[PDB]
Order: C-alpha cells, then structure tokens, then sequence
C-alpha cells in the first residue's frame, strides 16, 4: 500500500498496556502459580506466549478467570517474564537464568529461550 | 512518522 | 535496571493482537460508526485513543459491549484509524485526509492529528 | 537483544 507507519507506535501501545496492567485496568484473568497470583489481559498473554495462544482459544478454557500453572513453576521466573511481555526488557540475572529458561519453555516464549541458551552457552 |  | 530488551518485541504484540482482530479472538466491544460496526478489543482501543481511555475507565462505560460513535464520524475515517491502532500503518490519501483528521481528533489522537495538519500545511 |  501507500501507507506511512509512526514508529514509535507499537512501544507506546505497549507502554501503555503495562500502565492499565498496573492500575488493575480491564484486567480479566488471575495466574496462579503456586502460592503466588499475577493479574493480567488475556490477549496479552496470547500475543506472546504460545502456551496462552492454545489456553485462550480453546472453546472451554477461554471463559475462566483463573489459571492454575504446573507446581514446578517458579513464581519468580513467570513474574520476570510476565514483566517482559509488558515492557519488552528481560531481567535477567545468573540467580534467575535456570528458572526464567524452564518458565519461557513451558510457556513457549521462543525468543526468550534463544537468549537464555546463548548466556548459558557463554557461561560454560 | 516514516515511509515503510 | 540491568535489564536486557528484545528490539522488535512490541511490534510482534501489536502485529499479533492485530491477527487475534482478524480472526475475531477475544473481542470484546462494536463500535458503532452510524450503520457500520467494527469489533475491537477494549485495551487497545484504550492504548491508541485518549477517548476510549476516557470511556473505558469510567465506571458504567466500562461494562458497555456497544459503543455508539457520534453520527458526524465518518466511518471510512474511522477504519483508517482503527487500522493504524493495530498496525502502526495510517493510510492517508488526498480523498480521505480530511475524514481521518476529524476523526482523529474526536477519538484524541495526538500524533495522528499532528501528521494530518503536516499534510495539509504541505498542500496549501 | 540489545542493551537499553
Ligand atoms: O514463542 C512464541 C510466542 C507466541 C505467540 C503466539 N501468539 C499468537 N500467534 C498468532 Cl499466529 N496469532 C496470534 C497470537 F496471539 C503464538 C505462538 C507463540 N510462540
Ligand atoms: O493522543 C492520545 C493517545 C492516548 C492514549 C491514552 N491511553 C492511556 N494513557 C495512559 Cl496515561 N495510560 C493508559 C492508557 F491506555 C490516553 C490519552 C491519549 N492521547
Ligand atoms: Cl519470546
Ligand atoms: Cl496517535
């Protein structure tokens, strides 16, 4: 087409997104991981986990409210990569790294796994 | 604004 | 922080709630632009537009699933827009610049109405 | 991946 494209505009959404998630805004799902709960938008989420793609649309699991994740997930390591999802900054630390890489498998987060295997790699 |  | 950032993160989000639109994912509100509608989700309506942010974070609005525009919108003008909140992509041509700009600033869109007075200082 |  003949478009023109603003490019700044995807970061703005973004940052604006993760404002709502902090005021609590039009936040319509709870993810329980353990004794821990995370509030966030569930399309979000879908837009960049491939785990939340196939929850969110599947005919059932599209309604709840609550997501229970798998025991042997670390709260830390889903709220580092929660955080991602909303700012597109990873934190990542050799204290978080084994977890944050275990979390971004389960949730099929492919780039974030990359990342992870290439400082584990540089490490050893 | 940019010419894509 | 010692953060480290994915550059084209924000961009695969957007580019991704922009498929969830496509395929009618999750959407949660019509907009009503006089005998068209157009389905969107509340968040990114949110994130582009200083009205939406204003309609969604009140109180009654905030439950509406229809919002009826005010008839002097032009509808074409309005799917430009909504067009470019999903993809950072404005398609802004000497026939439609007009439409765009009015609706653009009715619906609070700062950069949008600033491209359009660029345009048109150009053409005068 | 770049620093910020
Ligand atoms: O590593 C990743 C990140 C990721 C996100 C998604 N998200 C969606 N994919 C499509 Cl094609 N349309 C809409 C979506 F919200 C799916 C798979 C994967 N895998
Ligand atoms: O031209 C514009 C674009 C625009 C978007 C928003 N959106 C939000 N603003 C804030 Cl501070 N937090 C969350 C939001 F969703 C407000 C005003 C305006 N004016
Ligand atoms: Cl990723
Ligand atoms: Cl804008």
């Amino acid at each position: 087409d003949s478009c023109i494209q603003f490019t700044r505009h995807a970061s703005d959404v973004l940052l604006n997104l993760n404002r709502l998630r902090s005021r609590d805004i039009l936040t319509d799902v709870v993810i329980v991981v353990s004794r821990e709960q995370f509030r966030a938008h569930k399309t979000v989420l879908m837009a960049c986990s491939g785990l939340f793609y196939s929850i969110f649309t599947d005919q059932l699991k599209c309604n709840l409210s609550v997501i229970n994740l798998d025991p042997e997930i670390n709260p830390e390591g889903f709220c580092i990569l929660l955080d991602f999802m909303y700012t597109s900054r990873l934190n990542l630390r050799e204290g978080n790294i084994m977890a944050v890489m275990a979390t971004a498998m389960y949730l099929q987060m492919e780039h974030v796994v990359d990342t992870c295997r290439k400082f584990i790699k540089a490490s050893e | 604004w940019v010419i894509p």
